[PDB]
């Protein structure tokens, strides 16, 4: 409950690796979603060498997200809020907005209700609870 | 659901109000709609066993 | 009444105790909104008595859950009634069986 | 108060009977007629409301005109519980709710209440018409999806009303765009057609 | 008199509230039948046969 | 009836501020002395001064210069 | 057996008929089944259900109101209900429902004077919980005050 | 993030070993101490998961703990302690009923800070 | 079930006299005069004491003894009407001047009331 | 436009004194449903019809009560007698008394005979007697009214009370009952091809078909009346009087004026410390002028939102 | 006072173009909007004299299905041009109209000739397709009198829509007037392919419906 945002320029360029997942059997969830509401890193690295697509401040509006979705990109680092702070609240650009809004996150909305409110929202999920490899296509 | 025609080769999908609701999406699923024609299945844990 | 039922509602209408069943009754003499009199026959009663048996129905008594009961009988004059049968109809009751 | 649904209202509004709509702006009706001069004493005000004058109504209708009122479900357990609504005058003893929000509040009406607050500051009111009403929580804070999405009757509904069986009235022919609406009422074809060329723009 | 939603019968599993509804639609036509019978004004042998 | 609010949000882009921009504006109208710029069309003046605001007339800057002049002119 | 039934009481076999609309009149293809049904009344109305209170009395501690129906009193406000206001930012409609609805004797007293006159103003105030809460403490060995 | 603080340092760096300062200050402590006077001041930290809930009683706001764990514990905790809560927590705030310092209370807040030194 | 068994706060014909006071438009001056009246009301409906005597309860020499009249010439027209009489009669006046004058015979009674109370009383 | 030609009523059938079967006449295609659907919702929603109003009896006292010598409740003869037909004259407001002592069921042929009053079924039984010296007698008023009306909304009619003894009834005004149509093909074929719906409706007895077929036609011809030609394209308060009658001593009526006040409440408005940039009136007048209002200007406290004229 | 009813006193009119309208009516009689509604519905669109292209003959192949022939617009789209053409005829029943422009520029609906009874709303209706440089064509259309619609399976290629209603909706919402709610209150939104007006065109529906009905009361319970 007490997060409350306070700074609105995060200030370093760390941030951590987004990767779509992959089980082997099937793909569980593309990178479209999990970069869609993010701030992409310092540079990203098209196919081809000496190239760059988005700057370090700047928000996908999905037109970038179906810009990657054509290059097919696949190493894309997002700067997050547990790798970046201010040592008090949250910054804005390192946060993104990813909620009913379509612009980005203003100073003063309440992260630490949203979260840990989203989590606890789907109070319905459960009570009381080989040799060989095969490949799907080429 | 087949239908009169003169080249009766229509195989279109059939407008059954169950399946309409089961496929629109507006309520119901399989697991719900083969409990009602064909058999339940097990359906069966008094304890952790069958 | 349910146009479509088991059966049972007669019994539990019968054993529930609301309604007002017969016992020992033969010709009925007199009826009333809340009064029944019934004339016993002569080889049902014995001997030392005059004959015949009261029936006080409810009328407009305020239950345990703010509602109302009310009793109605079923005969109209001059019907013989045997031993075991229903005479008044209790609350949600309709010729002996229950209608909810 | 018992929520109900309502097919005719709006996404920003809300239906609110008028005994309960009377008894909560009490004191709103207290300085409209103080302000109007219909009450020169704030005991005659409270006369008038007691008698229940039919001047009185004609007020309460002007002064909750655009006064929001946030309504929410007793079980919540996210943000999308608590929402604004306008109040809208109709008769009964049940709280009227829209068919989309439903989603939002998790209600099937099987026999749940809901709970209704009215805002007193214009503050407040800011807050809940521009924070709190239900055309600014389309999406779900948790996603980013429509949370507003119809339910199993609209949806049935929509899917039914675009089909098409074999061969059914009205094929095969050409025609215009929206005029192809005169020929379903007009009994001139069918809704469900195949292989039928209209004008789109 | 009564309009009730459809859409509860697939999920909710409730055929047998179909079922009493079909059989009450038949008790129904027996006794409209049977009123009519008796308002028409025919023998007591033709009821009772019916 | 500003049904929904965009404009006014477009206008000064914190969601949050434009409550408390548009509060004491709408005090200001309540208690008198102001004269509203934009035509009343029989709403209240919570309505009228976010319609007000949303036309991009007033704002956080606009009334800090009103009070100004008015503090200067008395 | 059902069928048989049907067929002999001059009704269909299937059990569905044609209807017509009672506002526009045309028939309603896809014919929906008829039939009467065995309806129950509940104890479930809403001549009892229905609240409405504007003001009361209240408690002699905290000076909160009731929660039954028979003098009237406001129902539970519960941690969920604010805690979802928190994430609208609605810092003066927590404030104005915290404080001057049933906390603060005088504070409650001017915003219904103010309502009256038509100015809409509130004030903070102190809620009287957190003074008989104060007063509830400093009666074991904890010492709480006020300092400025 | 809310559970990655309480952190442990190993290094003195003028700073005395209270083994589970706070990651904020041990942090802020280097950024008023590294390029200000001498970088040799900098003490290496490492840190340490901990409990969802155990970092709730890490709450330094006793106003806003007593509502989320035993309380008389916590407040004879205080008493022996005798500090000071400051209202630096929201549910502090809503418990004495003024502005919480976020959403549209946060400008708020801003200027009561604005009122701190300035006035 | 805890400490207050319920605990209700009862309202009263003092709190309902103090309640209408504030929605009413007075002064700050005139705020305390009327606060001060309504002290002096009792259970039965009089205002206990005097006029002037909370003129002289009051302490300031300056404030004239028609001010509290004036004040209390306009609480008497509270909720019951005749509240915080002077002396069981100037009710009557106050109550009888409330409704309206197609009354039958106000004027008499007026006059009855007026100056002829002690022929009444035999 | 071409034709157009208009339906002529005729050959009406009446099978029963219930149930009826008139048909209507030759028409152009398409008017048929649209005419039968217009038709059926009029005369099942707007349509006269006399129906019992209020019974009062001797002897009972309430509704939820019970008299000795009778068989049904006296909550059950109310609502026998709220299905009774019967088809009053041109005046309104018609009660009639009815009297029976014996053992037999009080029908409805043993009401006493009046000239405005008619019954059409009398073989219909309203309540049971079951002692030879059980005597009822009680008075119906009935009246004709649109359509269904509870009691709860009729209960205000009364000015203030009525008399211990005096229980009300449910109204329906609505003695169709049950309305239907079909249509079919046109019985003559030498002209163009038509149609020929037919309107079969039972009714409770009370109101002729061919009547209710004219006035269920009159109703939505008058109201088709604005659809034909499109056109178009007090509160106050009560103190108004003067400022007479306030007793100005000596110079308010002189400041009352020269200062252009208005009759009574324009003086309401205004503040007491505006009052002293007024010409010298002094404190013990401004005393005055507030003994005075405090009767009639109450304080001298209001604020008013517009003055007419 | 049981035969008296109430009558709309707010008829104003609120229509936007010539060609949309939309008629509110506040007040009316509880269960009796709905029926007005679909009654005026089904008449104007039903039942309603006009004119519109019955047939048309084109020099080429008899079968709809034919090329271009420089005019680069399919057969089907020019036939569906000429569904869509307002044309009035004064006082005849039929008439035929001919016309062959000159393959330079768009073929616009003023193109056709002028005749005595033959009138047209909106001369810069779009008719056929630019040519490529000397493609040229005779029209040979013709257009006769009728009521509702006809498609072209009953009744002889382009379809005869007589009915000059483009477009017809009603709406329903709930009025009090001083006491009593739930009186239904009727909206009227209706779209025509000009020639008329549009409350011309309801005015003229009125009176056919009213016109069907005064023999059937024949002067009984009038004021």
């Amino acid at each position: 409950q007490d997060l409350v945002v306070t700074e609105d320029d995060c200030g370093t360029h760390e941030g951590i690796m987004m990767t779509p997942v992959i089980e082997g059997g099937d793909v569980k969830e593309p990178l479209r979603d999990r970069v869609l509401g993010r701030v992409t890193a310092e540079d990203v690295l098209k196919p081809g060498t000496a190239d760059i697509l988005v700057p370090r401040n700047t928000l996908l509006h999905e037109q970038w997200c179906d810009l990657l979705e054509e290059n097919s990109v696949d190493a894309v680092k997002v700067r997050s809020v547990v790798s970046c702070d201010t040592d008090f609240g949250v910054c804005a650009h390192c946060y993104g907005r990813d909620l009913a809004r379509g612009h980005i996150i203003n100073k003063g909305e309440a992260i630490g209700v949203i979260a840990a409110q989203s989590i606890g929202e789907p109070g319905t999920q459960l009570t009381m609870r080989e040799s060989s490899i095969q490949v799907k296509n080429k | 659901t087949v239908i009169n025609r003169d080249g009766q080769e229509e195989k279109q999908v059939s407008f059954n109000s169950i399946y309409m609701m089961a496929d629109s999406g507006a309520r119901g699923s399989a697991a719900q709609i083969r409990q009602l024609a064909g058999m339940r299945g097990l359906m069966a844990k008094p304890d952790g066993s069958i | 009444k349910p146009l479509v039922g088991t059966g049972m509602e007669r019994a539990v209408a019968v054993d529930s105790g609301v309604t007002a069943v017969a016992k020992r009754g033969g010709v009925v003499q007199y009826v009333d909104a809340s009064r029944i009199v019934i004339k016993v026959n002569e080889d049902e009663m014995y001997p030392g008595e005059a004959g015949i048996d009261i029936y006080n129905l409810t009328k407009y008594t305020r239950s345990n859950q703010n509602t109302c009961i009310n009793q109605m009988p079923c005969v109209s004059l001059g019907e013989p009634v045997e031993r075991g049968d229903v005479l008044a109809d209790g609350p949600s009751t309709d010729l002996g069986e229950l209608a909810l | 108060s018992v929520i109900t649904v309502g097919p005719y209202l709006r996404l920003h509004q809300c239906g609110l009977p008028k005994k309960m709509a009377l008894e909560l702006f009490k004191p709103f009706i207290y300085g409209k007629l103080e302000l109007r001069g219909l009450a020169t004493t704030i005991k005659a005000a409270k006369k008038m409301v007691e008698r229940e004058e039919a001047v009185v109504w004609d007020i309460l209708d002007e002064v909750i005109r655009e006064h929001p009122v946030l309504l929410n479900r007793a079980p919540t357990l996210h943000r999308l519980g608590i929402q604004a609504f306008e109040p809208v005058l109709i008769e009964g003893k049940a709280i009227q709710l829209h068919p989309l929000v439903c989603a939002a509040y998790n209600a099937d009406f099987d026999g749940d209440q809901m709970a209704v607050h009215v805002p007193l500051t214009l503050e407040a009111q800011l807050e809940a018409r521009a924070l709190m009403m239900s055309t600014n929580n389309i999406l779900s804070p948790a996603n980013g999806e429509p949370i507003i999405v119809p339910s199993q009757d609209v949806v049935l509904g929509l899917y039914y009303m675009t089909r098409d069986c074999v061969n059914a009235k009205g094929e095969g022919m050409v025609l215009t765009g929206p005029k192809e609406a005169e020929r379903l009422y007009r009994s001139g074809l069918a809704s469900l057609h195949a292989r039928v060329k209209v004008r789109i723009t | 008199d009564i309009v009730l939603n459809p859409l509860g019968v697939p999920s909710r599993m409730n055929i047998g509230q179909i079922l009493e509804t079909h059989l009450g639609m038949a008790a129904k036509g027996i006794g409209d039948k049977i009123n009519a019978m008796l308002k028409q004004q025919q023998e007591v042998a033709k009821l009772r046969e019916f | 009836a500003r049904v929904t609010v965009q404009d006014a949000v477009e206008k000064i882009g914190n969601r949050f501020d434009l409550v408390l921009v548009a509060a004491r504006r709408a005090r200001q109208m309540q208690v008198g002395g102001k004269d509203p710029l934009v035509p009343e069309e029989n709403d209240k003046t919570t309505v009228i001064a976010l319609r007000e605001i949303e036309e991009g007339l007033i704002n956080n800057q606009i009334l800090d210069v009103r009070e100004r002049q008015e503090q200067q002119e008395q | 057996e059902i069928k048989e039934l049907l067929k002999l009481g001059d009704l269909p076999t299937s059990g569905q008929i044609r209807l017509y609309d009672g506002r526009t009149g045309e028939q309603f293809e896809r014919p929906v089944t008829v039939g009467y049904m065995y309806m129950l009344k509940l104890n479930h109305l809403v001549d009892d259900k229905m609240h409405a209170r504007s003001t009361g009395s209240y408690s002699l501690v905290t000076q909160q109101p009731l929660g039954g129906k028979a003098q009237f009193g406001g129902q539970r406000f519960g941690e969920m209900e604010v805690w979802a206001l928190e994430a609208y930012g609605a810092a003066y409609t927590l404030q104005e429902m915290l404080t001057v609805k049933s906390d603060d004797v005088n504070g409650r007293t001017k915003m219904y004077k103010n309502i009256v006159d038509g100015n809409h103003q509130m004030e903070p105030g102190m809620p009287e919980s957190f003074n008989v809460l104060l007063k509830e403490i400093r009666s074991l060995g904890i010492n709480i005050e006020l300092e400025d | 993030r809310q559970m990655l603080r309480k952190a442990t340092i190993v290094n003195a760096g003028s700073s005395d070993f209270l083994e589970g300062e706070q990651v904020e200050y041990s942090r802020v402590k280097i950024a008023n101490r590294e390029l200000e006077a001498n970088g040799k001041v900098g003490a290496t930290y490492s840190r340490d998961l901990l409990g969802i809930t155990k970092a709730s009683l890490a709450t330094e706001s006793f106003i806003s703990a007593a509502s989320f764990q035993e309380t008389t514990r916590v407040l004879t905790e205080a008493a022996v302690a005798g500090k000071r809560d400051e209202l630096r927590g929201l549910k502090e705030n809503v418990i004495v009923g003024r502005l919480i310092p976020a959403g549209t209370g946060y400008a708020y807040h801003q200027d009561r800070m604005r009122r701190r030194a300035a006035g | 079930e805890l400490p207050v068994y319920q605990g209700e706060t009862t309202q009263t014909l003092q709190d309902y006299l103090m309640w209408q006071v504030e929605l009413t438009p007075f002064t700050d001056t005139d705020r305390a005069i009327a606060t001060s009246i309504v002290d002096a009301v009792d259970d039965t409906g009089y205002l206990t004491i005097q006029i002037e005597d909370i003129v002289d309860s009051i302490g300031d020499d300056e404030i004239g003894l028609e001010e509290v009249e004036a004040v209390l010439k306009r609480i008497q027209r509270f909720d019951p009407v005749g509240v915080a009489a002077k002396d069981l009669r100037d009710c009557l006046l106050i109550q009888l001047s409330q409704f309206a004058k197609e009354t039958p015979w106000l004027e008499e009674a007026r006059l009855i009331i007026s100056d002829h109370l002690d022929l009444l009383a035999n | 436009v071409t034709e157009f030609l208009k339906p002529r009523l005729v050959d009406i059938e009446q099978v029963s004194s219930t149930h009826a079967k008139v048909t209507l006449e030759p028409l152009e295609r398409g008017f048929g449903h649209t005419l039968g659907n217009a038709l059926r919702r009029i005369l099942l929603s707007s349509m006269p019809g006399c129906a019992v109003t209020e019974v009062e009896i001797d002897g009972v006292l309430h509704e939820y009560s019970t008299k000795e010598g009778v068989q049904e409740d006296i909550l059950e003869i109310l609502l026998n007698l709220k299905g009774l037909a019967v088809r009053v004259q041109g005046k309104d407001e018609v009660i009639l008394t009815l009297n029976k002592s014996g053992i037999g069921p009080v029908t409805a042929a043993d009401i006493t005979h009046d000239g405005d009053v008619e019954i059409v079924k009398p073989q219909h039984v309203i309540c049971h007697l079951t002692d030879e010296n059980a005597s009822i007698s009680m008075r119906i008023k009935v009246q004709r009214g649109r359509g269904y009306v509870p009691a709860s909304t009729r209960i205000h009619s009364e000015e203030d009370e009525r008399p211990i003894g005096r229980l009300l009834v449910d109204a329906c005004y609505s003695p169709v009952e049950r309305i239907a149509y079909n249509v079919e093909a046109a019985r003559v074929e030498q002209r163009t091809d038509l149609d020929k719906l037919v309107i079969e409706m039972e009714t409770n007895g009370t109101i002729d078909p061919e009547e209710a077929i004219r006035r269920a036609a009159t109703i939505l011809a008058e109201q088709l009346e604005a659809f034909v030609d499109l056109r178009d394209v007090e509160f106050d308060p009560i103190l108004l009087r003067p400022v007479d009658d306030l007793e100005l001593t000596v110079r308010s009526a002189n400041c009352l004026k020269a200062e252009a006040i208005h009759y009574i409440g324009d003086l309401v408005q205004r503040t007491e410390v505006e009052l002293l940039k007024t010409p010298n009136l002094g404190k013990k007048s401004l005393t005055e002028i507030k003994d005075v209002l405090a009767s009639r200007g109450l304080s001298l406290g209001m604020r008013l939102e517009n003055w007419p004229p």
